[PDB]
């Protein structure tokens, strides 16, 4: 999946938040990896992606 | 009847079993290093990790 930076924290065990809550939530017991990179020259528009 | 004292070996053994019951209860209500000694505050105030 595709987040904001301020979201990136939020993909982890016992976080809050839009994402955390209503997208995507990882269980308490969690046991894996979360992998994330900075993605704007692919992703990003002048006009908005 | 006149020596409050004469019966002081079982006096002895009630107030040891009232004691340890006492303080085993008194210590529900340390910390042990916790921000709180209510289990209902840790858990409204604090995120499950």
């Amino acid at each position: 999946f595709v987040i904001k930076g301020n979201e990136v924290s939020q993909i982890a065990p016992g976080q809050t938040g839009n994402i955390a809550d209503y997208n995507y939530k990882l269980p308490d017991d969690f046991t894996g990896c979360v992998i994330a990179w900075n993605s704007n020259k692919l992703d990003s528009k002048h006009s908005g992606n | 009847f006149s020596t409050p004292s004469a019966l002081g070996k079982l006096q002895d053994v009630v107030n040891h079993n009232a004691q340890a019951l006492n303080t085993l209860v008194k210590q529900l209500s340390s910390k042990f290093g916790a921000i709180s000694s209510v289990l209902n505050d840790i858990l409204s105030r604090l995120d499950p990790p």
